């Protein structure tokens, strides 16, 4: 649901599932062109030190 | 390789399964997965006192780290409790166990004898209408109701899953509520390929087709003497059996005819594997020709032809975009 | 499976003196030929081939079998038997109390195991020689009891026997924690403890031999299956 | 002829709260309800088996402030009675008419209750009955009488009951002050905590 | 789920060279509230020990009994050494009328309603064994049908 989740996968772990399209695997280039998501990162669960429960 | 919600930092105490050996730099490192069943299968091993002397067995593991869990438990001729055995009274000895190393739902489900009964006592905790147990392909269909269907099903299908693991086996939820209208469907639907089979007429097959005819689906090896006892005489009909077995092999030619043996070209698409002929008419039937074709349709466009799956649509999907990507490896 | 003919050349329908029947295995006499009871061969091979079936359904589902005889004539025998299939087998005295008493009896087994580990394994050598000789000792009478179940992990799915008189405490242990008996029953013998009898001859060597074969048989069968 | 007595010490060596006391203010603030009463209240060994069918008794007698003879009665006129004994001797309990109106809303406690009842301020169909062991039948209407009417302690009594969970088997009116007795209570409608059985077994010594 | 009773706990004695040597037997008895129970009896030289022992054995060799509803199926006789014991199956309501050893083998068992007396010895350890075997041999209606080739309504 968050793209937060989308950045603690790796690429090659969604490209190794066919519920993404080809066209779906341009889009995703083109939301990582701005290289804000999808760049390869490792998170905790979900939160960063920023993103604190208050 | 860790636990679920299970979260701590510096000074937190916990057990974990080492087995992993991997050499680094400046000296070889190692590292613990303390997240697989094995860990809590002696967890109770530890506590339980009658697995260590050999009273009571664990047929296998299915837990789910993080979420719920399920284990075996069968006492050899001891006439002990199995779950008896390791609660009792306040069985403080499934608490413990089920916030471990990490907060898991066990739920210890005893076993019988009876294969039928094996999964009908492994729905626990839920109840059992029935059991209908496919020793066949690898397919179940658990009959119970709608009111526990729920508890059977879970979340994500954990409890199926834990089910199927303990037991082994395959194990698959379903309704029972179609009970009257199922049965009239597999003997009412189903009968469908009668006429092709024993030879009928028009009439025979019109009354008998959008409802079923008769025949006998390869029930020829079935005891047809009980057909004795109703009207009529049936002396040549096992003569039309040998027939339809001519007719199998013009079935077989035609499993040959289809379009003229895939026409000649493509290869990539037919020689694939994990799909068979049929299949990849059935999937270039949508505008694809090659394998490449295959890999650039999606799930959802596969999805369009009833005899694809989306499990199967999938794993062909997935199969040739590998064979694409890594097309350059032999 | 096994023929009535090859039984009668084994020696099966010969038994016991008279004077040292059983009258519960009675059902099981034919007649007493010399003095001497001879077992009905017609009612014995239907039991026989059951029990074999059996035996088999139990390796399909990867049952542990145990294989009991401490004849003495027949110890080399049974002990091949085992072999032959893979499975356990007690061929020197019964330890009283071997699957009752398991968790004991589970650390004369871990025991033993160290024992060979040490002998074998470690190759340290370098030892105290009245000290070694003492171990060696305790290794060899670890083997001679507890050989075959070594590898038994648990408690055996079912228990072969070769004589219901002379085992009768582990047919006993048996039935206390509900294995399946499986156990060759001359006329003396008594067949109440046993679930699944074979009016046999147990002294006999070749007889002994030939029941053996064939569970090994079934088993391996069971196990392919 | 009845307990006059500490009323939370009774509570106290049952275990439980009796209800001896309104409600206004919680039981765990009045006394230690946990600890039993006495020099040797905080030592609690295990009890015998006549001993806690004799406690059980005792709570259920306590809770509606019956005296042992009249308990005995009732529970023989049980026994008489067709059905379950102990079930039968709790309707017969419940029965009484301080309870009634206890029940009501009309009583604080059980205990303001069944004064009430003594000094004449409840009628049933429109008759002054003063006494507190008084079977109230089904479809017997009980109300406070206009002279009982204007007190402050009824309304009060009423407002603790608004507080307190309404009983299935009666029917009870606020501003009118009458309730009516619809039917005898089933098993189930009462408190799962009381052993009955206890007490049948107590008395069929 | 299963509830367990110490009905007794006896001190029993050995004489030896130098004294007595003292020990503690416990009778217990365990059920789940319907047809399964069993009793066990532990023997150690202090007494919570005797009691875990005696629990141990329960809850291993339990036997199962046939209840109609809370109560009984017909009335039963069970003998045992010198505790011979009559029990009566009883109308819901009336409760455990029983004495001693008896009453705790039956409340565990999940009888809440029978007339029960020991006649002979009431040794408790005999008499409990006495009621075991008058449960285990009570059989059912239809473990009766079954027995005599007939159906339920046939035997009624």
């Amino acid at each position: 649901h968050y793209i937060g989740d989308l950045v603690q996968r790796t690429e090659v772990e969604l490209l190794k599932t066919p519920n993404l399209g080809k066209k779906s695997l341009t889009e995703i280039k083109d939301v990582l062109a701005s290289r804000g998501l999808s760049l390869g990162m490792r998170l905790e669960n979900w939160p960063p030190a920023s993103i604190a429960d208050e | 390789d860790m636990l679920p919600r299970e979260n701590f930092r510096p000074g937190d105490r916990v057990r974990g399964v080492l087995y992993s050996v991997r050499p680094e730099a400046r000296g070889a490192q190692l590292f613990v997965t303390r997240s697989k069943p094995e860990m809590l299968i002696e967890l109770f091993r530890i506590e339980v006192p009658e697995i260590g002397e050999e009273v009571i067995e664990i047929k296998a593991a299915a837990r789910d780290p993080g979420s719920r869990a399920k284990i075996a438990v069968k006492t050899n001729d001891k006439r002990i409790d199995p779950v008896g055995a390791c609660v009792g009274m306040r069985g403080a000895r499934v608490q413990a166990v089920s916030t471990e190393l990490g907060g898991e739902r066990i739920d210890i489900v005893l076993w019988d004898d009876n294969p039928a009964q094996f999964v009908i006592n492994a729905m626990a905790p839920a109840d059992v209408a029935s059991i209908v147990v496919d020793e066949d392909k690898h397919t179940m269909d658990i009959a119970v109701e709608a009111g526990n269907l729920a508890q059977a099903i879970g979340r994500n299908g954990q409890n199926v899953r834990l089910a199927s693991q303990l037991s082994g086996w395959e194990l698959n939820v379903m309704t029972v509520d179609d009970l009257q209208a199922k049965h009239q469907a597999e003997a009412h639907a189903a009968i469908d390929t009668f006429t092709k089979y024993l030879d009928i007429d028009e009439d025979f097959a019109t009354v008998l087709v959008e409802e079923g005819f008769s025949t006998l689906e390869e029930l020829a090896y079935v005891p047809m003497k009980e057909l004795l006892e109703i009207e009529g005489l049936d002396e040549p009909t096992v003569e039309a059996l040998r027939e339809r077995a001519k007719n199998a092999l013009a079935t077989i030619a035609q499993a040959q005819e289809e379009s003229l043996g895939d026409n000649k070209p493509a290869d990539d698409l037919l020689n694939l594997e994990g799909v068979d002929r049929d299949l990849a008419f059935k999937l270039a039937a949508r505008g694809v020709c090659t394998l490449e074709d295959l890999a650039e349709q999606g799930i959802d466009d596969l999805a369009d032809i009833e005899g694809l799956t989306d499990e199967k649509a999938g794993a062909l999907i997935m199969a040739a975009r590998n064979i694409c990507w890594f097309g350059d490896e032999a | 499976t096994v023929s009535m003919r090859d039984m009668l050349k084994a020696g099966v329908h010969f038994g016991h003196q008279t004077r040292y029947w059983n009258p519960k295995m009675k059902p099981f006499i034919f007649g007493a030929r010399n003095k001497v009871h001879i077992i009905n061969l017609e009612k014995t091979v239907p039991m026989f081939n059951e029990a074999l079936a059996e035996l088999n359904k139990i390796a399909s589902r990867k049952g542990k079998i145990l294989f009991v005889g401490t004849k003495r004539a027949a110890s080399e025998a049974v002990k091949d038997a085992a072999l032959s299939c893979d499975q356990f087998f007690v061929n020197h005295r019964w330890l009283g109390g071997m699957l009752t008493n398991w968790k004991t009896v589970r650390q004369s087994i871990k025991r033993l195991k160290d024992l060979e580990t040490q002998s074998q394994d470690g190759t340290f050598d370098k030892l105290t020689k009245k000290e070694a000789l003492m171990r060696t000792r305790e290794l060899e009478k670890l083997e001679n009891s507890l050989g075959g179940i070594k590898d038994m992990g648990g408690l055996p799915d079912a228990l072969f026997v070769i004589d219901a008189d002379h085992e009768h405490i582990a047919i006993k242990e048996a039935n206390n924690l509900g294995i399946p008996v499986f156990a060759i029953v001359d006329t003396n013998s008594d067949p109440d403890g046993v679930d699944f009898v074979i009016p046999g001859n147990d002294d006999a060597i070749r007889a002994v031999t030939l029941y053996l074969g064939a569970v090994a048989a079934t088993v391996r069968e069971g196990r392919s299956q | 002829a009845r307990y006059l007595g500490p009323k939370l010490k009774l509570s106290r060596r049952e275990g439980t709260d009796l209800f001896l006391k309104s409600g206004v203010r919680a039981i765990d603030t009045k006394c230690k309800i946990e600890q039993a009463p006495g020099q040797h209240g905080a030592r609690k060994p295990r009890l015998s088996d006549y001993g806690v069918q004799l406690r059980e008794k005792q709570k259920v007698r306590r809770i509606y402030g019956v005296l042992e003879r009249q308990f005995r009665n009732y529970y023989k006129e049980a026994a008489r009675l067709k059905g379950n004994t102990g079930e039968n001797l709790l309707a017969l309990l419940e029965g009484r008419l301080d309870n009634v109106v206890y029940r009501m809303g009309f009583g604080a406690t059980r205990a303001e209750a069944r004064q009430l009842v003594s000094h004449k301020a409840i009628m049933v169909n429109g008759r002054v009955v003063n006494i507190a062991s008084y079977q109230v039948s089904p479809n017997d209407v009980v109300s406070i009488r206009e002279k009982a009417k204007k007190q402050s302690r009824v309304k009060a009594a009423l407002e603790l009951a608004e507080q307190r969970e309404k009983p299935t088997w009666l029917e009870v009116d606020a501003g009118k002050m009458e309730g009516t007795f619809k039917r005898k209570p089933e098993r189930s409608d009462l408190s799962a905590d009381i052993n009955e059985h206890l007490i049948v077994e107590l008395y069929s010594k | 789920e299963l509830q367990e009773k110490l009905i007794a706990v006896n001190r029993v004695s050995k004489t030896v060279k130098g004294g007595r040597i003292f020990s503690f037997t416990a009778l217990t008895v365990v059920g789940d509230g319907n047809g399964r129970v069993g009793f066990g009896y532990g023997k150690a030289r202090e007494v919570p020990a005797a009691i875990q022992k005696a629990m141990e054995k329960a809850r291993r060799n339990m036997i199962n009994v046939a209840l109609n509803n809370g109560t009984l199926q017909h009335p039963v006789k069970g003998v045992h050494t010198g505790s011979r014991v009559f029990m009566q199956p009883a109308s819901e309501g009336t409760g455990i009328i029983a004495g001693g050893a008896m009453r705790a083998v039956l409340e565990v068992a999940g009888v809440h309603n029978v007339l029960a007396k020991a006649y002979g010895s009431t040794n408790p350890i005999n008499v409990v064994r006495a009621t075991i075997d008058g449960l285990e041999n009570m059989n059912s209606p239809e473990m009766v049908a079954a027995k005599r080739g007939k159906s339920v309504e046939e035997i009624l």
